[PDB]
């Protein structure tokens, strides 16, 4: 028997204002654990101490309440730049099992995006291959649709996107979507098109190249 | 105070083999508590070695044996000597030294497929556009496509413009590469004016180019 | 109980030991015998016999076996590798757990070196880390080298306390010690016997006495050298040994 701990994940709120995270303990633990903060593409940072004892080196916004089971956290007053997930884990005995984490979204309010087509570089046609990147800048609701369109038909699966972890600063999200054609394929086409939906936009917005016109 | 950093992360194959040197830059790493912790990526972590102030290993469930952890004091070096490594390990590695807690951990990265390309960028500019352009400002980057050893990194202007410089995360094709663009906004009416060249490195690879993105012609 | 760093230490002496009563009390957890296997303790005489005693978590108990790592075996108490003793071990959490936390239970997570078998240490200096004199001063490079267990009722089996206690049974070079009670039958007066006094082996007929034995004597000789004569432990009493009936 191992402890499995579990916990609520995918939050989602605004700044200045109080959020609550518990974790399970499916066994009978004491009162020694650990919570950290792990933004994305970095290293983990503890927080609470083995209960509730707060490491130093941090702020006066978080609170975390031991028990004997069901442990929680309390972020009070939230500040933009918590963008990352916080784990469970249990000090003490040596294997030690860990949470599942928690994501915490920030919400904002309306900002729609700014769209930039880009078309393929004179030395990747020499390759034999052609992308065609539509980027959408800043953005609030990530809920966003890109259809790309050749000379007015719908692509369907030949593209990819990404998007870009909520700013720090604005809140927003940004979005690339790449669409990837050959050589032959792509000069059998003249307008390449990328149309934006999004809550911000009242209706969608296209940007478009005509392949071959400086 | 203390600042660990690790070396050692590549690509290889199964029954393969790698020693890990987490270079305990900060002090006595003869009397602490050291661990190794683990995580895939898109996953929660996982712990795998520790070291005691004194000499006992207790290694994990799934990679018990087949894993060796050991200290160096008078060099202020852990060193993590595996092999066999079964491709399931593709992860992303932490060594962190215990005290009381855990905290003070650095970072270092490894993957264990089974092919190897090594190859590196493929980088093209996105040229800045009317129609990424809007009012005040306009949008440009560059392409890095087609590499498989997945560290790669783009830098604007040496690292100098850290103003709207977005990477996007890299994709992973059918064929089996990866691929990624980063774009930066910037005024329109210095659409030419200044320097905006990004800086490619690839670091599995020793590939570096500096690539000028300009208005379309 | 005593603390696990500093674990007590009774030297049982002289006396009669009934390991019988411990071995089928079926009031422990773990009962087990290394050098010797339990059954025959009741019948083997040793030198001394030291009682170690303290408590631990549920599942450190596992560490106290000859030839183990951990935080307890490495420096709280050390086992040597030919031991020759026993090991008990029982629940008690209704005894030493309370609600809050019991944190009067300490015990010993930082040490220079592993210990010596049977060695003890109590200090309490402050572990210098960090190569930086710490002075006596906590901080960053020097941690106290002490922790507790904050026992609770409502804790996971492997997480209560444990009290445990380790005899060892040593063997200097005495003249002897300590031993296992002996049995005892009945004196069949009248019925030629194969008997046994504490090393004396016989047989004949055991018939009353009337001789008068001094007062640390034990059984009695004839000229030509044959025992005539014993004296029975249990009672004391003088008793003639007359030979068999043959013609
Ligand atoms: C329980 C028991 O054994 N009692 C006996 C007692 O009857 C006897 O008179 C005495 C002689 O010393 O020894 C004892
Ligand atoms: C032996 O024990 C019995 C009681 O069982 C007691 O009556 C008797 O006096 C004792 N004799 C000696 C020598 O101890």
């Amino acid at each position: 028997d191992i402890q499995l701990t579990q916990s609520p994940s995918f939050l989602s709120a605004s700044v200045g204002d109080r959020v609550t995270i518990t974790c399970r303990a499916s066994q009978g633990i004491s009162s020694y654990l650990a919570w950290y903060q792990q933004k994305p593409g970095k290293a983990p940072k503890l927080l609470i101490y083995a209960a509730s004892t707060l490491q130093s080196g941090v702020p006066s916004r978080f609170s975390g309440s031991g028990s004997g089971t069901e442990f929680t956290l309390t972020i009070s007053s939230l500040q933009p730049e918590d963008f990352a997930t916080y784990y469970c884990q249990q000090l003490n005995s040596y294997p030690p099992a860990f949470g599942g984490g928690t994501k915490v979204e920030i919400k904002r309010t309306v900002a729609a995006p700014s769209v930039f087509i880009f078309p393929p570089s004179d030395e990747q046609l020499k390759s034999g291959t052609a992308s065609v990147v539509c980027l959408l800048n800043n953005f609030y609701p990530r809920e966003a649709k890109v259809q790309w369109k050749v000379d007015n038909a719908l692509q369907s699966g030949n593209s990819q996107e990404s998007v870009t972890e909520q700013d720090s600063k604005d809140s927003t999200y940004s979005l690339s979507s790449t669409l990837t054609l050959s050589k032959a394929d792509y000069e059998k086409h003249k307008v390449y098109a990328c149309e934006v939906t999004h809550q911000g936009l009242s209706s969608p917005v296209t940007k478009s190249f005509n392949r071959g016109e400086c | 105070e203390v600042q660990l950093v690790e070396s050692g992360g590549g690509l290889i194959q199964p029954g393969g083999s790698l020693r890990l040197s987490c270079a305990a830059s900060g002090f006595t790493v003869s009397s602490n508590y050291m661990s190794w912790v683990r995580q895939a990526p898109g996953k929660g972590l996982e712990w795998v070695s520790v070291i005691y102030p004194g000499g006992s290993t207790f290694y994990a469930d799934s990679v018990k044996g087949r894993f060796t952890i050991s200290r160096d004091n008078s060099k202020n070096t852990l060193y993590l000597q595996m092999n066999s490594l079964r491709a399931e390990d593709t992860a992303v590695y932490y060594c962190a030294r215990e005290t009381l807690a855990f905290d003070y951990w650095g970072q270092g990265t490894l993957v264990t497929v089974s092919s190897a390309s090594t190859k590196g960028p493929s980088v093209f500019p996105l040229a800045p556009s009317s129609k990424s352009t809007s009012g005040g400002t306009a949008a440009l980057g560059c392409l890095v496509k087609d590499y498989f050893p997945e560290p790669v990194t783009v830098s604007w202007n040496s690292g100098a413009l850290t103003s709207g410089v977005h990477t996007f995360p890299a994709v992973l094709q059918s064929s089996g590469l990866y691929s990624l663009s980063s774009v930066v906004t910037v005024p329109s009416s210095s659409l030419g004016t200044q320097t905006y060249i990004c800086n490619v490195n690839h670091k599995p690879s020793n590939t570096k180019v500096d690539k000028k993105v300009e208005p379309k012609s | 109980f005593a603390s696990v760093y500093a674990w007590n230490r009774k030297r049982i002496s002289n006396c009669v030991a009934d390991y019988s009563v411990l071995y089928n009390s079926a009031s422990f957890s773990t009962f087990k015998c290394y050098g010797v296997s339990p059954t025959k303790l009741n019948d083997l005489c040793f030198t001394n016999v030291y009682a170690d005693s303290f408590v631990i978590r549920g599942d450190e108990v596992r560490q106290i076996a000859p030839g183990q790592t951990g935080k307890i075996a490495d420096y709280n108490y050390k086992l040597p590798d030919d031991f020759t003793g026993c090991v008990i071990a029982w629940n008690s959490n209704n005894l030493d757990s309370k609600v809050g936390g019991n944190y009067n239970y300490l015990y010993r997570l930082f040490r220079k070196s592993n210990l010596k078998p049977f060695e003890r240490d109590i200090s309490t200096e402050i572990y210098q880390a960090g190569s930086t004199p710490c002075n006596g001063v906590e901080g960053f490079n020097c941690y106290f080298p002490l922790q507790s267990y904050g026992f609770q009722p409502t804790n996971g089996v492997g997480y209560q306390p444990y009290r445990v206690v380790v005899l060892s049974f040593e063997l200097l070079h005495a003249p002897a010690t300590v031993c296992g009670p002996k049995k005892s039958t009945n004196l069949v007066k009248n019925k030629c016997v194969n008997f046994n006094f504490n090393g004396l082996t016989g047989t004949g007929v055991l018939t009353e006495s009337n001789k008068k034995f001094l007062p640390f004597q034990q059984f009695g000789r004839d000229i030509a050298d044959t025992t005539d004569a014993v004296r029975d432990p249990q009672t004391l009493e003088i008793l003639d040994i007359t030979p068999c009936s043959f013609g």
